[PDB]
């Protein structure tokens, strides 16, 4: 493992400013001093395919322009790209290009530390169970990873007890998980794109995070997947078209018990929403569930208002009127019946489900309420879209 | 003099359906109605019920408004078709048509003994014949004592020995004193019980009289045949000496058409010589009588087969 | 009879809910014999959270755990995997399960109390498993 | 009287259909199965307005398969033109047949809504006994007139029509139109122009509906919900107080009996 | 050759034979009339005639074959009583129907309308024709082809008496043709100027058959002779109750002697000897009294006063 | 063929049926009005298609022929006709050929018009799907109404009144259109589970609406089975109303 001294840098400043010229490399290498190194667009630092590529060991290094190429992919032994020691704190790694079948970057017990506009490609054929994460963090206090592209890695932007840290505007694509969490309390997260993911948002027992403004476009059978969040906030999330691969669910909320869901866009997929029975009571007013072939799915027979404040959400299939001239409208729109629920519990009603007799059933409830279970029904429910932004 | 209609010329849609029928009814009379062509038949049955309003006449039943309550309980109307109610018996649809007409509860008992309905009272009316339906349709007609009978063709649907039973018990009520109206279309049959036939048509009543001045009031053949004769080949010219067409079908079955003129010598010729078995003096019938009249105002006779 | 057969864990085997690879965690794994099809889970919380579901109360499947007794707790064998409504959980513990709170799951009841004692925790049986518990344990273990 | 003597035969006529026996029967068994599903959940404010939707859909059923044959099933039984040759008139052969099928109505609903409080004050511990009473006596002197509403409905299409299996057509008509084509008009209209029709007339047609001015007097205590209401929600914009929601109910009775006997005058 | 060969049948039911021991010989242009009144015997031997029951213990020959071929039931015509066709068809649709299935030629159908006076309601519905009009259409569908045998099972209900003679008039000129066909009636005068021998029958078994002059001559049954003024009612009243015979005294100007028709071949002498004949009506004891007469002498009671 | 000559009455007295025309345009209004609602809003919309045609198809089948038997002995003109050249099979067959081109009319006003109405209003339906489909479509719900049409059958010969034949198509169309299916959905409730699983697809074999179903959903049996199966429906209960019509 040689280090960046061992190669041809040519200072253009005398601050431990570098500049690498152009002109391929080989092997590992290892910043052991506070160096502010910077490349021209040539510098193709190729390793020969073992060992993390470009350790860090030193605090204050703002890696900047690099292009690494063909690194390890022994993830026990944590083969990266960008590999960043607890020691190393306030590093900036900006606008990189990286291909190699494991770690993109790899940074664990360090604060303050800045991953930019870097361009992460990770693999073409591994089977998504030993690509590497593309965005690895491993309990970081003070991250500020902002504006990347990483692309058919393994679980996209993966988060470790990680405490205080923004992600903001970075394109994920191709991956199985789009943006992961574990234990990662006190978290934010905004504006980022994941595009055709086997899950877009894996929020997984992290407490007390903010994420908003997230776009999920055409992933697979997990919109957000939300297990063991609590005083949570998601707003202005646009999820739309999860396609089956589940069943599809923009939204699926497991064991989640305090969290805000406003302002959302849920948007043609197989479900809406699943809210399971042990995550109950938190504020879901104000979202758009437009499109979807089943809205919610609540397998209960305990009641649950969806509207605080008087302010329901917008619903596609909501066919009720607005006499004074107000939002809200006026008759409450229960989007589940009791047929509706006798499928979900028992799945040989299937084979029942096109029958009259079910047809006769959908509309006894709507002349006897006695027979009505209290469901998932929102009294103002929303006459027009209020994600009127989200959809540009 | 119960049914006294006076210059009663029914109009409706300016139609004129009925036209200055005088039929004056007595308080014994068995009078007969018979209509072909013209409505008269049935706008003169409304007519007296009182159902109907008369148009530039008045009509005074039992020498009261036709429409008063005093007199409508001393009618009787069996009308043509009664399928009552078939969820009732026979005894809760008498004892119904009893209250209304005021009649006594005790008459219901004694009214479905006299018409024979004793065994099928207390069953229910959808399980009548038509017969047994007509038995209940002259059950209320009798009840109460009413002065005025009007049957609308009571036997239909009937037997021939409840025919022949419910014409006694109609010449049980003329001795009583009540005048029965018997309009039919069953003429061979009625023509013996009745006393005077009123063939109205067009609206015009034609003819009305006794059937002894319906046949001389209209020139009609007698056919007196003598079935069993001894002789036959004078038989063939011996009555046309004074134009009495000695016409037979048969061995001996000389239907000669007389005139009603020289009825004493070609009797003189059938007694004086040859000896008779049965003698039938066929009288021109009432169905006989029926197409002379209908003829007389707009009929023409049909063809060979051709009705 | 075909619920009767608990079936070994792969490395290529995700959990029915969380959906992530169940052989990189610690603690032990729940998984449900349905005799139809059988699904996996990454911790025996995550089990127990589906297991309290109206749509699998009905259900006639066989829950099975590992038996963390004669286990290594780091890594447990396929091997011993008792069957999940006869067992002691433990809970409240400091070890890091998978997904949910820490419930160790046992067979004789005395390790069980081994651990209790050990750790701060109570054992309790299966039937005492409700979804006030594993919200209020899963609270107790990663928050504050 | 002679409007008596005509009502006990169609009080001793209309028993003896088995068909009504059955459905008024049915009557009896919905009103106890949906009280005592009211009584399971224990609520109050669901077990009233799918009680009143109950009856609306068999109250005008047990009125219009009385008396859909009352006026021409008797003209062309031939036992009508018989009638009026007894000491009567066209107006006692009527109100003696809006009395005679209105008695049985009034025992119709009284053996049903009467079941059904003996399945509440014997299945529900604890229950108001006055309000009980209250509620169940509002809820029978109101199905009676809504089903005599129905029966002076059917008054109309016998008078109108001379062959009974044209009334039958007529009488099915009547029954889908007030009870579930008026309920789906108004609400394709609410739901086409979200609410933006008319702000103020839409309220006042729920009075050109009996159904559903029976639905506003029974609802009037429980309100409850909005969704279990659906269109009668329209019942909370509505000005008139409680008294003139029984009147417009009685009117429904009277404009359509009057209809009913000008009909019948000009036979 | 007989039409009918009704050869002692004895059709049950199940215990309960309702038809005993029937032995007919229907001629071949002979008009002959089944009445019945207690018993089921003349719906049983009208059904037998057709293809529609059995005879359990005999054998029936309708035009020399059995009863149910297809060969006996394109030649024979039948109306049933209170027939009430498809009320949405029309009567020109409805005869073409029926020539149809018995094979007739469709050129039948327009004359056979004609024929039975229907020219001007045909292309009207059924429904809206009246009961006799119905008659005209059941009347013209059993003509269809060329029949030689008709079941006329009350042909003349509801039907005009023009109609109704005309009817009759079809009649005689359809059994000169060779057309041997049988009425079946209630209304017993009417049908007895066209009859040409009776079938009365009672419960079980067949009373009496044969012509109106063999059922006269053996049912001794007395003479209505009804007078007015031959020469004096109590001057003639004498004369008929030494001889043995009823004279009615009525109540003005009306002779009605009551005789027993088996010695009034000499009586009438002297009353045409003293006397004009100008006002007599000499009544045979009809089929109404013929057929009364047969119900009583087998298991019968006669109805009261006025009862029934 | 006598088969014929009483088939052709039975289409010129059933066309002009008032009660069948008010249904029959209302069945055709419905498919418009659901097809205009299923694609501004073509598997989903056949699907409910499928649910409007098991309500209306046995309601049009039952009243054509509830009174094709008793109607005619209360008529008295089924007295006339087993006098004429005929057998009591070429009366009943007849009227079953003649019955059932009336409702194999009414689907093709019925679907007719509902597969214009999906043609002209999606732009971009793929056709050639559609002429396979709705083939499928058409000649399924035509035996689904010969089904209902032999049941109609069987309660007219065997009731003696009108009224009554009336009274059980009712009680026909009740049970085999949303009382079988309401104790199959009962007793999976009760049972928690208990009932088996594969028992309940083989027993939606004795009920043809519910064979009908299966065929416009395309399950442990084939296709053709289904199809075999819908024809044993006709075919048992043409012969059990053959031996009904046989016994009067
Ligand atoms: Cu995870
Ligand atoms: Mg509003
Ligand atoms: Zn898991």
């Amino acid at each position: 493992a040689p280090q960046s001294i061992t190669t041809l840098p040519l200072q253009p400043d005398g601050e431990n400013r570098w500049r690498l010229p152009a002109g391929e490399y080989q092997g590992q290498f290892t910043i052991e001093q506070p160096m502010q190194l910077r490349c021209e667009p040539g510098a193709v630092i190729q390793s020969q395919g073992q060992g993390s590529s470009l350790l860090i060991s030193a605090p204050d290094v703002l890696v900047e322009g690099c292009t690494l190429y063909e690194w390890g992919s022994d993830l026990t032994a944590m083969d990266s790209a960008v590999f960043i020691l607890p020691a190393a704190e306030r590093a900036q790694i900006s606008n990189n290009r990286m291909r190699g079948p494991g770690f993109g970057v790899f940074v664990d017990g360090t604060r303050d530390v800045q991953v930019i506009g870097n361009e992460i490609d990770g693999d073409a054929g591994v089977r998504s169970q030993d690509r590497g994460n593309g965005i690895h963090l491993f309990a970081v206090s003070g991250a500020r990873v902002l504006h990347n592209h990483v692309r058919n890695a393994r679980d996209g932007i993966y988060i470790d007890t990680s405490n205080g840290n923004h992600l903001e505007g970075n394109v994920i694509e191709d991956v199985r998980y789009g943006v992961h969490y574990m234990f990662a309390n006190e978290n934010s997260l905004i504006d980022n794109v994941t595009r055709r993911t086997r899950t877009g948002y894996a929020l997984m027992q992290s407490r007390k995070l903010t994420v908003t403004g997230n776009r999920s476009e055409q992933d697979q059978n997990y919109g957000i997947l939300m297990n063991y969040i609590t005083y949570s906030t998601i707003t202005g999330n646009f999820v739309s078209d999860v396609q089956r691969g589940g069943e599809g669910k923009a939204l699926f909320i497991y064991n989640s018990l305090f969290n805000t869901i406003e302002n959302n866009h849920f948007e043609k997929s197989s479900l809406g929403i699943h809210l399971t029975a042990g995550s109950e009571d938190n504020r879901i007013s104000g979202n758009a569930f437009v499109g979807n072939q089943q809205q919610v799915k609540y397998v209960a027979s305990r009641t649950q208002e969806w509207s605080v404040d008087g302010r329901g959400n917008y619903w596609s299939d909501y066919l009720g009127w607005d006499r004074n001239n107000d939002g809200l409208g006026d008759i409450a729109y229960e989007p589940n019946d009791n047929v509706d629920r006798l499928l979900w519990l028992y799945p040989q009603v299937r084979l029942l489900m096109n029958s009259p007799s079910i047809e006769v059933l959908r509309w006894v409830q709507r002349a006897f309420p006695v027979i009505k279970s209290p469901g998932v029904q929102d009294s103002h429910p929303l006459m027009k879209l209020p994600t009127e932004k989200l959809l540009t | 003099n119960a049914v006294e209609i006076q210059g009663v010329s029914q109009r409706y849609g300016s139609m004129t359906v009925l036209h200055d029928l005088n039929l004056n009814l007595g308080e014994g009379e068995v009078l007969g109605l018979f209509g072909h062509n013209g409505a008269g038949k049935t706008t003169s049955m409304k007519l007296i019920l009182g159902l109907l309003s008369p148009s530039e006449g008045q009509v005074k039943v039992l020498g009261r408004a036709p429409n008063d309550p005093q007199v409508r309980r001393q009618l009787g109307y069996l009308p043509e078709n009664v399928t009552f109610y078939p969820q009732l018996s026979g005894r809760e649809t008498l004892r119904h048509f009893a209250r209304l007409k005021g009649a006594a509860l005790t008459q219901v008992d004694e009214l479905l003994e006299q018409v024979g309905l004793a065994h099928a009272a207390d069953r229910r009316v959808k399980t009548y014949s038509k017969g047994m339906r007509q038995r209940l349709g002259l059950a209320q007609a009798l009840l109460g004592e009413p002065r005025l009978l009007l049957l609308d063709e009571p036997t239909v649907g009937l037997d021939p020995i409840a025919t022949q039973d419910l014409y006694l018990l109609i010449d049980r009520l003329r001795q009583r004193g009540t005048s029965i109206i018997l309009c039919s279309h069953v003429l061979p049959g009625v023509e013996a019980h009745i006393n005077r036939a009123a063939i109205l048509a067009k609206g015009c009543l034609q003819a009305v009289g006794s059937l002894s001045q319906l046949r001389a009031e209209a020139g009609l053949p007698v056919r007196i045949r003598a079935s069993g004769i001894s002789e036959r080949d004078s038989w063939l010219q011996r009555w046309t000496d004074a134009g009495h067409s000695a016409r037979g079908l048969s061995e001996s079955s000389i239907e000669v058409v007389a005139v009603n003129g020289h009825k004493l010598v070609l009797l003189r010729q059938l007694l004086g010589e040859g000896e008779p078995e049965d003698i039938e003096i066929h009288q021109p019938s009432l169905e006989d009588l029926y197409r002379y009249y209908m003829e007389r105002a707009g009929d023409v006779r049909a063809q060979e087969g051709r009705l | 009879q075909q619920s009767l057969e608990p079936v070994a864990f792969h490395d290529s085997d995700e959990c029915h809910v969380c959906g992530m690879i169940i052989t990189d965690f610690p603690g032990p794994k729940g998984q449900a014999v349905e005799k139809r099809g059988v699904k996996k889970f990454c911790s025996t919380a995550e089990m127990l959270g589906w297991w309290l579901q109206p749509e699998n109360r009905l259900l006639d499947a066989k829950l099975y755990v590992h038996d963390m007794g004669r286990s290594v707790w780091e890594k447990p064998d396929d091997g011993h995997l008792i069957d999940a409504t006869s067992a002691y959980y433990v809970v409240g513990t400091s070890l890091k399960g998978a997904m949910g709170a820490s419930l160790a799951s046992f067979a004789e009841e005395q390790d069980a109390k081994a651990l209790a004692g050990m750790h701060g925790g109570r054992v309790l049986r299966f039937e005492e498993i409700d979804q006030a518990l594993l919200q209020e344990a899963a609270s107790m273990q990663h928050g504050g | 009287n002679q409007v008596w003597n005509i009502a006990r035969k169609e009080l001793s006529d209309g028993l003896r259909n088995r068909w009504l026996l059955a459905i008024s029967l049915l009557f009896a068994v919905l009103a106890v199965g949906i009280a005592w599903l009211g009584a399971a959940a224990s609520s109050i404010p669901a077990t009233i307005a799918s009680l009143a939707s109950l009856a609306t859909f068999l109250m005008p059923l047990i009125a219009l398969l009385l008396a859909y044959d009352a006026i021409v099933g008797e003209d062309e039984g031939g036992t009508l033109m018989l009638l009026l040759t007894y000491p009567l008139g066209r107006g006692q052969i009527l109100l003696g047949k809006f009395v005679g099928h209105g008695l049985i109505l009034a025992l119709a609903v009284l053996i049903g809504f009467g079941c059904a409080a003996l399945a509440i004050a014997l299945l529900v511990e604890g229950v108001e006994l006055g309000m009980l009473f209250w509620a169940f006596g509002r809820f029978m002197i109101s199905s009676t007139l809504l089903g005599w509403v129905f029966l002076a409905f059917a008054y109309v299409l016998s008078g109108k029509v001379n062959e009974k299996s044209s009334a039958a057509g007529l009488a099915l008509g009547v029954w889908f139109l007030f009870v579930l084509v008026f309920d789906l008009v108004l609400l394709a209209l609410l739901v086409l122009s979200e609410g933006k029709f008319n702000p103020e007339l839409l309220p006042w047609l729920l009075l050109l509906n009996p159904t559903d001015i029976y639905r506003l007097i029974n609802l009037s205590g429980f309100e409850g919900s909005g969704s279990a209401m659906g269109v009668l929600s329209l019942g909370a914009d509505l000005p008139v107080p409680a008294a003139v929601l029984w009147l417009c109910l009685l009117a429904w009775i009277g404009v359509s009996l009057l209809l009913a006997y000008a009909i019948f005058r000009r036979r």
